[PDB]
């Protein structure tokens, strides 16, 4: 009775009111590209990678934030949508550093992969790039902030999940920088999760630095024993050696987080 | 449960082909030991034939039995026609393999495997 | 009936003889089976390419071309015109390489050892063309889905012209030794006769078909790359025997020089791999300056390009006959299944049929007329 | 378009028949074959005087591997593992950690030269021209183990051959 | 190219060919082993505008097979009959 | 009369017109034992009747070969023999009957 | 468009029409007919139809697929009938190719097509050797590629890449012997698939 | 060098009789050519 | 003609697997967890079957990881868990099946970022 | 920067050395431990810091397309120098 009918590329789907355009696409197995959106954080709407055409509407909408209206037809593969994705990816990569060989995110990078699937195959950026100084936030999270794409996921996670309001943005415009402003360490029992949610290699694990590449790791699904919560984990190994520990999603236990001791 | 047969329509029909194969293998061992100049006795060769047949005694699907006979006849053809060499015949006997530990304590001492 | 257990690679022949006559030929192969098809399933599409050099390892770049065409077909992309001309140019150089090996080792096996030496000095010069474009004399890994790896170095086309200018005289010297030699004709004329209808039903291809009068050549009937833009004649036999098939191969070498000449004259300018960096890696200078180019380089050399799901049978006129692949994509960057159709596989399966009513020494001539390399037979 | 290799009718006039009789009895075509091999006897042979003379190669030649340096002496390799990922033979094994100065560098870099197919994919994949196939092809050994190269061997190859390797890269990098 | 005139005459007569015109050994006619650097052209996608990847994306134009019949008028052949090949005018007979 | 068909093992036919009339007539007789609504009968009678009419309407062999487009007239005869052999096999196979069995649900689904 | 493979609608239409033609003539056996976007026609049939369908395509005047280009199998473990048998045929008369596919499991024989194409002889031996599919009424079915006495069917998806045994010369018994496989360097498994969908056109319904 | 010789015989090296403490009067080796001359002797370049 | 066969499908005697790698193995049937480092969900669509991990040791010569487990790299893909279970059953492997974990649907509201009186109000953007 | 352990074995630039009780050093008996003597960590340290006038500098490692991918280095921090992540060259804003 409550449900309303919307269409994803002509395919009817029934959704509760308040469902976003992006969520309506999930229902038919279509994953809209995203950077700033994380389903466990508050909606931001700033990366613009999720722009999608609504049939008969002249303006693309941010699928992650726009509530779907009755009778809307979401064109997830139209020319307008594809050009919107190409344009955004082009801006994201304009100042991004040519770091993939030396960057630990390489091989499991959402920027790399969505560039491969939704971006152009070349550059027309002829200028010099931005370079940003690095911030020390403790012995666990290395920062290479020239890689940061300003998605604000780390800021929202810290404020909402960790309950620590130490991360923010300073400056304005192209010089907007994520950090603590002052010299401050982000030491929280949940701090290491910002490594996972950072879509790029801007935030990386210090202990893990340089030791492995994602494709070569074997994944063993296991359980944490550092406490009695029973957090579900993945143990990455290579050639018989434990390389790192990652969260494994379990809605009823740890969701997709783990503590710094577990990590 | 209605399937296409291979050769036999039931276990009694299949068990006939097993017996015919066993006789063929039984009578071939003496010539095999001579032709390949094997150092095993004829009794060892037949004891090996019987052992190979006995590990499949629990099969009750006629189609599986048919394939085992089909494969057993290919193995016999390879032997009678000397397509096999001496190494291939003696591979049944695992002469260079040291005896693996079977009881729990022995397995525990040497490694982690069950 | 005496049984002989033994009588390119290594082959085990089990023969039944009634005096001088062969009553049964049972080739036992697999002595060079290396599970290539299974290995390819653990490789990206690029990582699998060098396996094709090592099949018919006399016709390396033609095997590469067949695989590249198959992948290009599933990718739904098109290699650029200059790449197509290079591929035809080196396809025909490769045919010369193969036919020299086929004809002179066929001659060497039945006692005529000297043309092998004269023509292998010509092979040595074509190995230099391989090495100059690719850095390897044999397993070039040069032809790839999307085009070729590198453009020709300056000065190569001039040296190919110099080689081609003189080659037909070298064929003439080979023909003076064999074509009219009564001993050579005694060993090949009316040997291994195969009828047009039998050849088709036994799955023969290439010269094994045309020697028997069948007018079939994939370069003419189902052309690929720029073969529709070059002129040449398909040699056709009349008696379906070893001697006619020898004549077809010799004449095919002459037509290869004819094609090579047109390729040199018609070579166009431009890029040599598809201008699509989601398939073909960017130029090194771009990879070192542009963010998109570096990402695409990183991904093409680690994950590789994803191929849309589907299956294709793609075939070419290789020097030994129809060479094809049945390539199945599951949508990922690794092939799900790659069946390699080798022309020599069906030809060797027909050895027993072809050798009926012949003598032992003729079995050597028949295996030679079939042009058998066990890299592609066993895979 | 097609042509017949062997579809001709011998002329059955007396002159032609007698010509074929003369060939049969006087072995004329066999003698004509003797002339060809006689003419080769008096040609200069194609042999070169190895090892004093060498077969020509090109700058693209794929030979023994080497790990290269920057002009300062710092290693080019930054342990990205692209070469290891692309290697069709899985001949490359790499381990890395932060160096004592924080640099991203390898602690293991092995090439099993008996797994390697000398394909050159590693040097195509490398983003910093660190791993190359050099010009050397005369490195056969007496034992299998000597062909299992570790990082020290490969760095030594680079220092040994860099003079030639750099010049060859200089000649070919505009085709890459 | 170093043979005396008598030996040149002898091997030409024995072979029946003018061998000196087409020597199988290479001398100065081969290209220099050092060449000027190339300057290679760029492909058609090397443009600063009107070049969106979605208009030149071959892989994404691939479609699943068209199902013409699923178990869920004149006769035809798979294609027109092949045309007869024509005899070569360059050299119909060897 | 040509001297060779050009295909090894395919002898020249002295009387191609009579041979084809006999073969095509034989085919239409065998086809009469197939049910009238079987597609194999309707389609094969259609093509056979077209070829038979061409044979009667053209006495010159080389001009008949051009009309039929089956290669040499000796090839056309061989194809007629193949069709006649096939027609007799279809009578025992009866492929016009309904599908023997549907496949499992995902039998032809790809990718999985 | 320089980088995009051109479509060929004329060939797509011709192949589609012939696909319906075959389906109308052998409804007893034809389960599915499809033409790919690169214009390859596939006929999917019940395994009982192997001999009738191949004979029809070889002998019928509007088919004349006289040449068997290839015959092979594909292993798909998730299917109840895991083995897909693929026949690739060539018609010189009509300069055309067709692909015929059927299916079988580990215990169901497939009729040998040697009566239709003598070329099938060794291809079927290879399928038996590499996949373990038994062909009924084969003149001589036995291994063709693997070592004598080799156990298993290596091309099955669940057969390990390096197998179960390996060979070496043993001096004590003065012969080559087979022993369980131990690798000095284990083959390194790579997880390469991107977690982002590449091809929307092939998305499966959820 | 002698450029009147055919390509391949136009360049050659007479190895030293002693290298790195080894008597090489009879025992010469292709690996004795140092890299800077290796490029020239193999015709990888034109200039020595 | 067809026959009736009521026995459970079992092919362990005709697959050629050594006895050790049938009875002593434990197949795990599962849908791989999403790699937490990426948001893409395309590697969580299919069911997988892997085997229990066994010993890897250092090669004395080079230090490479050696193994004696022939199944160490074997990983099969299945449309459904029924297909995977069916495959495991007929091959004689004992197995564990883990139920697919699907992210539960969330309630998202951009407007909540600016709540007049609730804690969902964000202090920064 | 090669140093020898108490037992005499040279230590590699990765710090590897067989300890006193390791049998594996028997492989060097009658042969040698191959060690490269040009330690890159030492060689890069000898390079002088480069003084620049801007807040941001770029490095491609030298040689244009023969170097490494071009990266931009921020020089705002005055405590330390800017270091190239590819080649290790150091920069400082004057
Ligand atoms: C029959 C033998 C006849 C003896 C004469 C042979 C001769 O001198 O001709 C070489 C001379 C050079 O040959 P070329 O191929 O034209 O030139 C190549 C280069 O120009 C060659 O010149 P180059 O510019 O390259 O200069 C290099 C070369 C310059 O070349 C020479 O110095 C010539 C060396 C040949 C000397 C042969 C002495 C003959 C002794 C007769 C006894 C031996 C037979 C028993 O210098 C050397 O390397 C000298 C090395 C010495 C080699 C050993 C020669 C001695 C052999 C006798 C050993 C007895 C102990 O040929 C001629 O001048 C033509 C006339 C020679 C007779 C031809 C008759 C052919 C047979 C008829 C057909 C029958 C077939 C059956
Ligand atoms: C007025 C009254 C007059 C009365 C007297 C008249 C007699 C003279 C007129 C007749 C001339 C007789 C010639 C005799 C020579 C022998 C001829 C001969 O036997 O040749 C035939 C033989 C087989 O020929 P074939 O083509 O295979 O088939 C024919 C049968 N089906 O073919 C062969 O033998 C081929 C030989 C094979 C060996 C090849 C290797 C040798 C090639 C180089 C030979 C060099 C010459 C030898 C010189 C020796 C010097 C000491
Ligand atoms: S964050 Fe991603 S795109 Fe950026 S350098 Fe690292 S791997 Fe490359
Ligand atoms: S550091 Fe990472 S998570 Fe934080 S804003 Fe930048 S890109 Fe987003
Ligand atoms: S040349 Fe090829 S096989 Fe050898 S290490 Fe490099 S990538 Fe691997
Ligand atoms: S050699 Fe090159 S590709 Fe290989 S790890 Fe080092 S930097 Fe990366
Ligand atoms: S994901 Fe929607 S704007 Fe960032
Ligand atoms: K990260
Ligand atoms: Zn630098």
């Amino acid at each position: 009775s409550n449900l309303i009918e919307v269409f994803v590329d002509g395919q009817s789907v029934m959704v509760e009111p308040g469902t976003t355009v992006l969520q309506a696409c999930e229902k038919v197995g279509m994953q809209i590209p995203r950077f700033c959106y994380h389903e466990r954080l508050s909606v931001a709407g700033n990366c613009r990678m999720c722009l999608v055409e609504i049939e008969k509407a002249p303006k693309v909408v941010a699928a992650c934030a726009m509530p779907v209206m009755k009778g809307w037809n979401i064109l997830t593969n139209s020319e307008k949508t594809k050009k919107a994705r190409e344009g955004v990816m082009e801006f994201l990569l304009a100042n991004h550093p040519l770091d993939c060989p030396i960057c630990d995110q390489g091989g499991e990078c959402d920027l790399q992969d969505q560039s491969m699937m939704f971006g152009s195959d070349r550059s027309r950026f002829l200028e010099g790039k931005r370079a940003v100084e690095d911030k020390n936030i403790g012995p666990l999270v290395k920062t290479i902030m020239t890689r940061c794409i300003q998605c604000t996921r780390c800021i929202r996670f810290a404020s909402e999940i960790a309950g620590v309001d130490d991360l923010g943005t300073t400056g304005r415009g192209n010089d907007m920088q994520v950090g603590t402003y002052i010299e401050k360490m982000f030491m929280s029992e949940l701090s290491g999760n910002i490594i996972d949610i950072c879509p790029v290699g801007a935030l990386t694990s210090k202990p893990y630095a340089f030791t492995a590449r994602p494709w070569e790791t074997r994944k063993t699904e296991s359980i944490d024993v550092m406490d009695a919560v029973g957090s579900n984990i993945v143990v990455s190994t290579r050639t018989g050696e434990v390389m790192r520990i990652l969260p494994r999603m379990h809605e009823d236990i740890n969701e997709e987080w783990i503590s710094d001791k577990t990590r | 449960t209605s399937v296409k047969p291979i050769f036999s329509r039931d276990m009694n029909e299949a068990k006939r082909r097993v017996r015919e194969l066993y006789r063929a293998w039984y009578r071939e061992v003496p010539n095999t030991v001579h032709l390949f100049q094997l150092d095993i006795s004829v009794k060892q060769g037949r004891d090996k034939v019987r052992e190979m047949f006995k590990k499949n005694a629990h099969i009750t699907d006629p189609r599986v039995v048919d394939l085992l006979v089909i494969k057993g006849k290919m193995e016999l053809e390879e032997t009678i026609k000397v397509w096999k060499q001496r190494t291939h015949v003696m591979r049944f006997f695992h002469e260079t393999e040291a005896p693996r530990p079977k009881d729990f304590l022995s397995k525990f001492y040497v490694g982690h495997d069950p | 009936n005496l049984t002989l257990n033994f009588g390119h690679g290594v082959l085990r022949l089990v023969m039944e003889l009634s005096g001088e006559m062969v009553r049964k030929c049972d080739p036992h192969i697999g002595l060079l089976h290396r599970g290539t098809e299974k290995l390819i399933e653990y490789k990206t599409y690029l990582q699998a390419l060098p396996y094709f050099d090592r099949l018919d390892y006399v016709s390396m770049m033609c095997n590469e071309q067949a695989y590249s065409l198959a992948v290009e077909k599933l990718l739904n992309i098109r290699p650029p015109p200059r790449a197509q001309w290079i591929r035809v140019l080196f396809g025909e150089i490769t045919r010369l390489l193969n036919h020299i090996m086929a004809v002179t080792t066929h001659a060497l096996d039945i006692g005529a050892m000297t043309p092998f030496f004269w023509m292998f000095e010509e092979r040595e010069k074509m190995f230099e063309f391989y090495e100059r474009v690719s850095g390897a004399r044999m397993h070039a890994a040069y032809v790839r889905p999307g085009g070729v790896h590198q453009d020709l170095p300056l000065g190569l086309m001039d040296d190919i012209y110099e080689f081609s200018k003189n080659f037909s005289l070298r064929i003439d010297e080979l023909e003076e030794m064999l074509t009219n030699n009564r001993i050579w004709r005694n060993r090949t004329v009316d040997i291994g006769i195969v009828t047009a209808e039998d050849a088709l039903n036994y799955g023969f291809s290439g010269v094994m078909l045309r020697g028997s009068g069948i007018q079939w050549d994939l370069r003419k009937t189902q052309p690929y790359d720029v073969y529709d833009q070059v002129e040449f004649d398909v040699p056709i036999g009349s008696r379906g025997d070893c001697y006619d098939r020898y004549l077809c191969r010799v004449e095919e070498m002459r037509q290869s020089i004819r094609i090579i000449s047109q390729c040199l004259n018609k070579m166009p300018p431009g890029e040599i791999k598809v201008d699509d960096a989601k398939v073909s890696p960017p130029k090194r200078a771009e990879m070192k300056t542009s963010m998109e180019s570096l990402i695409h380089h990183f991904k093409l050399y680690t994950e590789g390009y994803q191929v849309p799901p589907g299956a294709t049978y793609t075939a070419i006129e290789a020097p030994k006959g129809e060479f094809g692949v049945y390539l199945v994509s599951d949508g990922s960057s690794r092939p799900y299944r790659c069946k390699i159709k080798a022309p020599g596989f069906a030809h060797l399966a027909g050895l027993d049929k072809m050798s009926k009513g012949h003598m032992l020494a003729d079995v050597v001539a028949i295996i030679g007329t079939q042009d058998i390399v066990f890299g592609e037979v066993d895979r | 378009t097609y042509k017949y290799v062997n579809l001709r009718e011998p002329s059955m006039d007396m002159k032609s028949v007698t010509d074929r009789a003369a060939q049969t009895l006087l072995w004329t075509e066999l003698i004509r074959g003797l002339g060809m091999t006689l003419s080769y006897l008096f040609r200069e042979p194609a042999t070169i005087n190895y090892p004093f003379e060498k077969g020509p190669l090109s700058p693209r030649f794929r030979g023994e591997h080497a790990l290269r340096r920057y002009p300062s002496g710092e290693e080019r390799c930054i342990a990205c593992k692209l070469c290891e990922a692309v290697c069709p033979a899985q001949a490359i094994t790499i381990e890395a950690e932060p160096r004592a100065d924080g640099s991203r560098r390898t602690t293991r870099y092995d090439i099993d030269m008996t797994k390697c197919i000398y394909c050159g994919f590693c040097q195509e994949a490398c983003p910093v021209d660190a791993i190359v196939e050099g010009p050397n092809f005369e490195f056969s050994t007496e034992t299998h183990e000597e062909l299992l190269y570790n990082k020290e061997k490969l760095l030594n190859n680079g220092d040994k051959w860099e003079a030639e390797i750099a010049a060859n890269i200089q000649a070919d990098y505009l085709y890459r | 190219a170093s043979a005396t005139r008598f030996i040149q005459w002898l091997r030409n007569w024995a072979s029946g060919r003018d061998l000196q015109a087409k020597l199988q050994l290479r001398y100065q006619e081969i290209s220099k082993r050092t060449q000027p650097p190339p300057k290679l052209p760029v492909g058609p996608s090397h443009k600063l505008s009107n070049n969106y990847y979605c208009t030149r994306d071959g892989r994404r134009e691939a479609m699943p097979p068209s199902i013409v019949m699923s178990s869920q008028k004149k006769a035809v052949s798979p294609a027109p009959p092949i045309k007869r090949w024509e005899l070569s005018q360059d050299e119909p007979y060897l | 009369l040509k001297k060779t068909t050009g295909l090894v093992g395919l002898a020249v036919c002295e009387t191609p017109h009579e041979r084809l009339k006999i073969l095509y007539t034989k085919i239409l007789d065998v086809l009469g034992h197939i049910p009238k609504n079987a597609a194999y009968r309707k389609y094969t009678e259609q093509i056979t009747n077209e070829k038979l009419s061409m044979v009667k309407a053209e006495p010159d062999v080389k001009k008949l070969e051009e009309r039929l487009q089956g290669g040499q007239i000796e090839e056309v005869i061989l194809q007629a023999e193949n069709e006649l052999s096939l027609a007799r096999k279809m009578i025992q196979w009866k492929p016009w009957e309904p599908l023997v069995e549907e496949p499992p649900a995902s039998q032809w689904k790809w990718p999985i | 468009r320089p980088t995009v493979r051109p479509r060929n609608d004329v060939a797509h239409k011709q192949l589609s029409a012939f696909g319906e033609y075959v389906a109308e003539i052998l409804p007893k056996y034809v389960q599915q007919v499809q033409v790919s976007c690169f214009n390859e026609l596939e006929i999917c049939i019940h395994p009982d139809g192997v001999i009738p369908v191949l004979t029809f395509l070889r002998d019928h005047s509007n088919a004349q697929f006289k040449s068997l280009a290839d015959l092979t199998a594909v292993d798909i473990p998730t299917r109840q009938n895991r083995f897909e048998i693929v026949y690739n045929l060539l018609s010189l008369r009509f300069n055309s190719r067709i692909r015929v596919k059927t299916y079988t499991d580990e215990l169901t024989p497939i009729e040998s097509s040697v009566p239709v194409y003598k070329a099938a002889n060794w291809y079927e031996r290879e399928i038996w050797d590499m996949f373990g599919v038994f062909f009924a009424n084969h003149p001589d079915l036995r291994r063709i590629l693997t070592d004598y006495g080799f156990e298993g069917h290596p091309f099955r998806k669940d057969f390990p890449l390096s197998g179960y045994v390996e060979l070496r010369y043993d001096d004590e018994v003065k012969r080559v012997v087979a022993e369980p496989v131990e690798l000095a360097q284990e083959f390194r498994k790579f997880d390469l698939n991107s977690p982002w969908e590449a091809f929307p056109a092939y998305r499966q319904p959820p | 060098e002698d450029n009147k010789q055919f390509f391949g015989r136009h360049r050659w090296v007479i190895y030293t009789t002693e290298m790195n403490g080894k008597n090489t009067f009879w025992d010469v080796d292709g690996s004795m050519v140092p890299p800077e001359w290796h490029r020239w002797l193999h015709c990888m370049t034109d200039d020595p | 003609q067809l026959i009736t066969v009521d026995e459970k499908l079992d092919i362990t005697t005709i697959t050629g697997v050594p006895e050790e790698h049938i009875k002593t193995r434990k197949a795990r049937i599962f849908v791989p967890a999403r790699n937490n480092m990426q948001s893409g969900v395309n590697n969580t669509k299919k069911w997988k079957m892997e085997f229990d991990t066994r010993e890897r040791w250092e090669n004395p010569l080079m230090g490479w990881a050696s193994t004696a487990d022939p199944l160490s790299n074997l990983v099969l893909t299945f449309s459904t868990k029924e297909d995977a279970v069916a495959f495991a059953e007929k091959n004689g492997w004992s197995y564990d099946v883990e139920e697919r974990k699907v992210p539960k649907p969330k309630s998202k509201s951009y407007g909540a970022n600016f709540s007049w009186n609730k804690r969902t109000r964000v202090s920064t953007k | 920067g090669v140093r020898t352990s108490p037992t005499g074995e040279k230590v590699t630039h990765t710090g590897q050395v067989y300890d006193d009780g390791d049998y594996r050093k028997v492989r060097f008996v009658g042969r040698q431990k191959e060690v490269n003597e040009n330690f890159a960590i030492d060689l890069i340290a000898e390079q002088p810091v480069s003084q620049v006038g801007s807040r941001v500098i770029s490095c491609d490692g030298g040689g244009g397309a023969l170097g490494h991918p071009r990266v931009y280095i921020n020089l705002d921090k005055e405590t330390k120098t800017g270091t190239c992540g590819y080649c290790g060259l150091q920069f400082r804003q004057q």
